[PDB]
RNA sequence: GUUUGACCUCAAAUCAGGUAGGAGUACCCGCUGAACUUAAGCAUAUCAAUAAGCGGAGGAAAAGAAACCAACCGGGAUUGCCUUAGUAACGGCGAGUGAAGCGGCAAAAGCUCAAAUUUGAAAUCUGGUACCUUCGGUGCCCGAGUUGUAAUUUGGAGAGGG
RNA sequence: GUUCUUUGUAAAGUGCCUUCGAAGAGUCGAGUUGUUUGGGAAUGCAGCUCUAAGUGGGUGGUUCCAUCUAAAGCUAA
RNA sequence: GAUGGGGAAGCUCCGUUUCAAAGGCCUGAUUUUAUGCAGGCCACCAUCGAAAGGGAAUCCGGUUAAGAUUCCGGAACCUGG
């Protein structure tokens, strides 16, 4: 299908036909509000992959994000999936991806998935989110962003954050003491 | 607690609960037969090597016939719709056996079943009316 | 004097791509079926409606009261999906394709036409995507492709992949050059 | 020492251990219950260890790789309904373990009876 | 007053009675402030308020057949379980299965079995 | 009470300007004209004109406000909403 | 056609049907983040990836079916306890910090999408209406969708056929 | 345990033969700044310059070799 | 001081007309391919902030266990309809 060619076309950012779009979109972000909300998405294979679905209950947020730190250590991906959850409260946020970038902000496009509406509720392949353990997952650090950057992987590589850092510091920092002293 | 003094302070009246002793007593619920012969006085592991059936699969960690036949025994003790039998019966008053034929019957055949499901159908409606 | 942001958004928009130069991958289009061969195109297409939800349930209806009481060939139809054209074309089935130039994300139309090209199956570009749409039952889908059809109007469908062929492929395939978007 | 932390603000004394063998016990009466005819574990396959400070030493491994389970007479997806372990990231490599799994499969299968579907 | 009696009377007895009672307790009180106590007073307030509460029942048992059936029923009549209720899908909701998992499930369903033999 | 403006109370509220009527109704002088005339609705003229149009003399046509309230609770004033989406 | 509608974008209703704030907070997930104290007074350093402050959830939370560990006769989701080990290793190599493989045990369940045309029929579904065997089901109606809703499947491969 | 409904040229599972057979991008990576980790083999994280390939790529060990193949998501003890 | 926006991870800070689709008045025989709306005018835009600021209007006599431009008698004046 025509998925295919979008993904490897978008591979291409730098390519003129690209670089074009681009440059017209950023001048047209900038022109709208910080945060509005997209009719549809601008690279519909990212999202189709990423588990959108054009059935009702799907929305597409633009949100912009200022760029540069005397220090942050957050990623503006998760800044923005924050941001955007802090206003559409009703809605759960599953994943972004990248759609552009300037050299002042930088922009990108969260799929939103509303719990409420019975299409997603009587759809079990996302009615998992309904659940209220879900909520505010961006807040949480939950999403593919938000896991990358807390470092929740497998490997010696990520043994301080296997399991969270916080987690397994705390758990290592006991004086475990047994009725039975060894 | 701040709010404990309340519950205590007041005429409300606490919610009383007792479930120690079911927790302990558990009705087997899964078998009849097990029911029939199960002992709650013994332990799971005592129970089942009473009854003759293996509690575990893996070596136990530490240190340690009628039933069975019973349950034994009671282990070792579909038709065609209307529409699938009239073409069934349209297609043996027209071709018959003559499968060869019958698989590039396109009055018949029109989803042109392959020679062996039309054999196998006209076998089961043959063997439904003999 | 002051006029509705959208509006001299979208005003500024025009008067930008008027004006932006574009590399020859965009502005393929612009370059389109002229009004006679497109309304021909129409009313060749316009006897290949897909059957809309009322009528195939009333068929269907019709067929199920019938078959209570106790063979046709498939339906030649445009086929209109862009998963499915992309589908039919790059496995030489499609015989005539039509390209909508006004998506909103270009990105989505601008491999077809290459691609159609490249496949060597007759392609052409018809101005407004509702046009498209009114013609599927659809508000709008961007492409419009043709399969096996009636013996009738085979006649018809060669003579204007013929005239496509004379008139767009041929006329417009120095389309490479003159980068669009150069008007001062 | 290694004690310059708060260490006095994460002491949790193992007094629940008296308590936690009967919560396992009553645990796994209440599975027992619940899983009267089945065996409150599945049937393991026996596998060897790396490390060869450990190699020596025979233990029980995850579940039984899908050539295993082929050469045993049934399939993964049936098997896993029999209570047998299945894993589809292990490649056998040493014949007598796959011989010795074989048996062991072989054997449950021998002692085994399943009820019917009424 | 008794509850059962005033269920059989009709709505209009009620209404009656009710204004009844408020003249019966709007004498005494006027009695009661020149008396050290009145226990009549207490009876009075409670069978109004009993009448009151029969008012109350008798139009929302009413109201309650009118929206019989249909959906969308008003809100201080829908289930005050708790607010997490209301989330927490229905059980129709949660035991929703997709046609992969139902297929899997009926073509593979879980068996009991025994090893000893 | 506070002071009350003259043209707030009497006359003033009594009669509803045609203009405002059809502001309020929001409904098309046509299809407004044909409910009146469906309900048989007339204008009135009241003793005083200055008084009943805001205290300013002009040609108003003035309406019964009880008549035009009544009115927007007709179905008919929805059927042709309603006949309006369909056509 | 000096016209009409298709669209695409953007608005409004005290519109029909919904949801969000906040409180609590021992535990959970993140952000933010110092100093007292201690070492050759304190430059690296310890206190500390802590308290305070901020946001987000449940009865548990997180993680969880490998771009894992090992180098062997390979192990085979995650989590938790003992050991590993006060070891490997860091440490103005001074104070101190400090794991991880494997092994012993409590428990086990695996999976779902993308990317393949249903193309001999968008076969999908939100919502309003009349009924009923009312946590929902049926007929009718409007709309969402072709910039993709139905079915199969995804490294254990899988799919079209005999 | 008792009973109503199925049904429809409907829905599945295994063996053989035959024809095909699809891998997630501003992402891995590189240089740098700040932080953290025993993790010097730069452990990860965030920012910044550039930017990737598909019999291709990460990590480790003897001249090659072993494991996965991420950049999408759910899950009881 | 919201309002439309921007910065801030955030508790929140800026900004009062700031490049907002920010409302308030009138007319017509019912608007001609036939009863779906046409036309005329202005461009500011919430709120709080004073019992010493501006303001619509009561004077006298008498009365109480404590109240008077209020309570009683007489005669007055302002706003709306």
């Amino acid at each position: 299908g025509a998925y295919k060619y979008l993904e490897e076309l978008q591979r291409k950012k730098q390519s003129d036909v690209l670089r074009f779009l681009q440059r017209v979109r950023v001048w047209e972000y900038r022109q709208k509000n910080v945060i509005h909300r997209a009719a549809r998405p601008t690279r519909p294979d990212k999202a189709r992959r990423l588990g959108y679905k054009a059935k009702q209950g799907f929305v597409i947020y633009r949100v912009r994000v200022r760029r540069g730190n005397l220090k942050y250590q957050r990623s503006l991906r998760a800044t923005a999936e924050e941001r955007v959850g802090r206003r559409a409260a009703n809605l759960r946020v599953l994943n972004s991806y990248w759609v552009n970038q300037d050299s002042t902000y930088k922009y990108f496009e969260v799929i939103l998935v509303d719990p409420q509406h019975k299409a997603i509720r009587r759809d079990a392949r996302y009615n998992w989110i309904c659940d209220p353990v879900h909520k505010h997952r961006e807040a949480r650090g939950l999403t593919a962003t938000g896991k990358k950057s807390r470092g929740i992987n497998k490997g010696h590589k990520f043994n301080n954050t296997k399991a969270g850092r916080r987690k397994t510091w705390k758990r290592q920092n006991t004086l475990s003491l047994w009725r039975y002293r060894k | 607690s701040v709010r404990k003094r309340k519950m205590n302070r007041s005429s409300v009246g606490k919610a009383t609960r007792r479930n120690k002793d079911k927790q302990r007593k558990i009705n087997i619920q899964s078998n009849p037969i097990i029911a029939a012969n199960w002992d709650y006085s013994l332990t799971m592991a005592q129970n089942y090597k009473k009854l003759g059936l293996r509690a575990k699969l893996q070596t136990p960690a530490g240190g340690k016939e009628t039933e069975v036949v019973k349950k034994l025994e009671e282990l070792a003790s579909r038709s065609q719709s209307e529409r699938e039998e009239e073409w069934l019966e349209k297609l043996y008053k027209k071709h018959g056996d003559d499968y060869k034929k019958m698989f590039f019957d396109k009055k018949l055949n029109i989803y042109q079943q392959s020679e062996g499901d039309l054999k196998r159908r006209l076998l089961r409606w043959k063997k439904r009316n003999g | 004097v002051k006029w509705p942001e959208y509006v001299r958004v979208q005003r500024q928009k025009k008067i930008l791509s008027i004006r932006l130069k574009v590399p020859p991958t965009i502005a393929q289009f612009q370059y389109t079926l002229d009004r006679n061969t497109a309304a021909e195109t129409f009313k060749l297409f316009n006897k290949y409606r897909p059957e809309t939800a009322a009528e195939k349930k009333e068929r269907l209806t019709k067929e199920a009261a019938a078959v209570a009481e106790g063979a046709s060939p498939k339906p030649y139809a445009v086929k209109y999906g862009l998963n499915h054209v992309v589908a039919l074309i790059e496995n030489k089935k499609a015989k005539l394709v039509l390209i909508a130039n006004d998506v909103d994300p270009i990105e989505l139309v601008v491999f077809l036409p290459a691609l159609c090209k490249k496949m060597g199956v007759p392609y052409a570009i018809v101005k407004g995507k509702a046009r498209l749409g009114t013609l599927v039952n659809q508000k709008t889908s961007a492409v419009a492709a043709l399969t096996e059809v009636r013996a009738e109007d085979e006649a018809a469908l060669a003579k204007l992949v013929s005239t496509i062929d004379a008139n767009f492929a041929d006329k417009y395939d120095e389309v490479k050059k003159h980068w669009g978007g150069g008007i001062l | 020492n290694h004690f310059r932390k708060h260490w006095q603000e994460r002491v949790k004394v193992h007094f629940d251990q008296a308590g936690k063998k009967v919560s396992r016990r009553n645990a796994r009466a209440t599975r027992a219950a619940k899983i009267a005819p089945r065996p409150l574990d599945l049937l393991r396959p026996v596998v060897r260890a790396p490390t060869v400070k450990y190699n020596r030493k025979v233990r029980a491994g995850r579940g039984f790789t899908l050539a295993e389970v082929k050469a045993a007479g049934l399939t993964a997806a049936y098997a896993r309904t029999i209570g047998i372990a299945v894993d589809h990231r292990r490649q056998n490599r040493n014949q007598e373990i796959f011989d010795a799994n074989v048996q062991r499969l072989k054997e449950y299968q021998s002692k085994i009876i399943v009820f019917p579907r009424n | 007053v008794k509850a059962y009696e005033l269920r059989t009377k009709s709505k209009e007895q009620l209404a009656s009675q009710l204004v009844d009672l408020k003249k019966e307790l709007a004498e005494l009180k006027v009695q009661k402030l020149s008396r050290p106590s009145l226990p009549k007073i207490k009876t009075v307030r409670k069978s109004i308020a009993c009448v009151l509460t029969v008012i109350n029942e008798q139009q929302r048992e009413a109201v309650r057949q009118l929206y019989k059936g249909k959906k969308y029923q008003p809100k201080d009549l829908r289930a005050k379980k708790t607010r997490a209720l209301r989330r927490a899908l229905t059980k129709f909701e949660a035991s929703q299965v997709t046609e992969k998992q139902r297929k899997k499930q009926i073509a593979f369903p879980q068996r009991k079995y025994a090893i000893k033999a | 009470m506070r002071i009350k403006k003259k043209n707030t109370r009497g006359n003033a509220r009594n009669f509803i300007t045609r203009s405002q009527a059809v502001r309020k109704l929001q409904v098309s002088l046509a299809d407004f004209r044909r409910l009146c005339i469906f309900k048989g609705i007339y204008p009135r003229e009241p003793r005083n004109k200055k008084k009943a149009n805001k205290g300013s003399t002009a040609p108003t046509t003035f309406y019964y406000a009880k008549d035009i309230q009544y009115l927007m609770h007709e179905p008919v004033l929805a059927k042709f909403r309603e006949h309006k989406t369909f056509a």
